[PDB]
């Protein structure tokens, strides 16, 4: 399936992220309060993905709109990315498993790890500044990239839109500290030690929240939840431990 | 609109 | 795979806490004090 | 013999260095320092133990014992 | 008798190298250098500690300290 | 030689202050102090572990043993 | 004086059998083998630790530490 | 020089009562025994560790740097 991320309001961006978390996986019951969850990815078959188009990243010009995301949907991982004013689709080398019909398929030599991707960028995600104005200019970055090797403008660009896209659907603390970059008064969110911690702790973290039955906390590691405010306000999304 | 947590 | 570091026991709840068990082993597997001033 | 077996209800590291636990409503202690470290391994992860010595009425001594995750 | 009954709000090692906690607001020390890694436990995961000495005024030396849980 | 590979059944602080445990069906001992806690926090998560030795019988004496992230 | 507060961001084990621990950017070395489990254990559970030293420029060593769970 | 540095893909306790790790492939070996428990924490929690020695040969080594990442 398709689903829009609309960067024009702190609003719209919030709600993009809910109606595809909404639609691709499941309320834990314990640990809900109202509208807001933990919710687990619901299992669809091996090489599944969904496509997420960038919308909004010029508030008040319908411009910037050929970039799409491929997002493989039991860990929202992201394959590639797709050029669809050219209609190419630049895959990560360790995505061979995802199969897009309709499109040019550039099978790029650099795969998708952090490591790899921050060595090429010449950029640690520690201290990474994210306003709209670089989401532009990673947008021209991805509209601007050819030929089957990663570049460093294109590897920052992956960098940032992974951040606000994958990383924030998992994440409610990145979602509610990367929109304020999206109001008027245009901010800079600059990413956290601890931001970084969650993502490289999603795993160990989705082995252990489908396990809480109300105990007075959880410990993950350096990660600590001492209520239910605490994890509602930091994870929304955990991979499926079956 | 963004609740408690959002 | 990612779920996964080792062993098969996702959790420990410790006085109304839930640990992840690899944690808890990790600070659980300190020797008697005394030993580091021993010697070999 | 098998003294006591189920979860330790306490632990008490003692004046003279010794080290008791309280097991089934009875206790023992131990002079093993490296039992130590162990026994507040099990009491915090609930294991059962099984304490064993030759005597086994509640307050005596013990350097032996079984541990189980149950 | 019993000093001090709590969980450890902090531990502290110190120069001389005997070993600090802090239970129900009373600091305690203690030179047996078998009780550090037990009491980091027992802070870790919030132990109820009873702290057990001749003398209960805080900044005093204790030996004996019993580990409860819930 | 790998003697036995799989989770820790159970184990046991020994009198003469030796430590067994039970993997594969099959019980092992050590006079190795530091395998202790290393062993008992295997145990406790349920981590894989090889038992290496000249002779693979039950009952039979180790001093090798290999912790794997099965 | 207290030279830096914070979550240990890395530790190190030394040549020298000193251990290293870095704290709210600066580093600090000791040598008390006794401290090594227990600044790990601090770091590998996040806990805040207070490095205590007459001199407290990073690089500097340090016998005193204080744990807290927040 | 730095030897080897992601996470530990086994330890091993020898009957020399050394001790090693594999990384990435590669086996290093330990004969201070304050590293014992050090390395296996760092094995059970996902530490990325860095070894580093003067020969990076499977030599021995003594110096390791544990990371949170
Ligand atoms: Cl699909
Ligand atoms: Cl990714
Ligand atoms: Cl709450
Ligand atoms: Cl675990
Ligand atoms: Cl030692
Ligand atoms: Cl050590």
């Amino acid at each position: 399936r398709e689903f829009t991320i609309d960067f024009s309001t702190q609003q719209s961006y919030v709600s993009s992220l809910n109606s595809i978390r909404t639609e691709i996986s499941t309320p834990l019951e314990h640990i809900s309060q109202g509208t807001t969850s933990v919710s687990v990815i619901n299992h669809t078959p091996p090489g599944s993905y969904f496509a997420v188009d960038i919308r909004g990243l010029d508030v008040y010009q319908a411009r910037f709109d050929h970039l799409r995301l491929i997002i493989e949907q039991n860990n929202l991982y992201v394959a590639g990315f797709v050029n669809t004013a050219t209609n190419t689709f630049y895959r990560f080398s360790d995505f061979t498993h995802i199969s897009v019909p309709g499109v040019t398929t550039v099978s790029m030599t650099t795969d998708s790890s952090y490591t790899t991707l921050q060595r090429v960028a010449a950029l640690e995600r520690s201290g990474m500044q994210i306003s709209r104005h670089s989401l532009v200019s990673s947008y021209l970055a991805l509209m601007e990239f050819s030929g089957n090797t990663m570049t460093r403008d294109a590897s920052r660009a992956v960098l940032r839109f992974v951040t606000v896209t994958a990383e924030a659907l998992r994440f409610r603390q990145i979602q509610r500290e990367f929109r304020q970059a999206l109001s008027e008064t245009a901010p800079v969110y600059t990413m956290t030690p601890g931001d970084v911690d969650l993502t490289l702790n999603w795993g160990r973290i989705s082995n252990v929240l489908p396990e809480y039955r109300g105990e007075d906390g959880v410990r993950v590691g350096r990660i600590s939840f001492n209520n239910i405010s605490a994890i509602l306000g930091t994870v929304a999304v955990i991979l499926n431990c079956h | 609109g963004f609740g408690l947590f959002d | 795979p990612e779920c996964q570091i080792t062993g098969d026991r996702p959790v420990i709840k410790i006085n109304n806490t839930l640990w992840e068990s690899n944690t808890a082993a990790a600070f659980l597997n300190r020797k008697s004090q005394f030993l580091y001033t021993t010697g070999k | 013999a098998d003294c006591a077996k189920g979860k330790i209800e306490f632990s008490k590291y003692n004046e003279d260095d010794t080290f008791t636990v309280k097991v089934d409503g009875k206790e023992y202690w131990t002079s093993r320092w490296n039992l130590q470290p162990l026994l507040q391994s099990a009491q915090l992860t609930g294991m059962t133990v099984t304490i064993k010595s030759s005597t086994c009425e509640s307050g005596s001594g013990f350097a032996e014992v079984q541990f189980n995750n149950d």
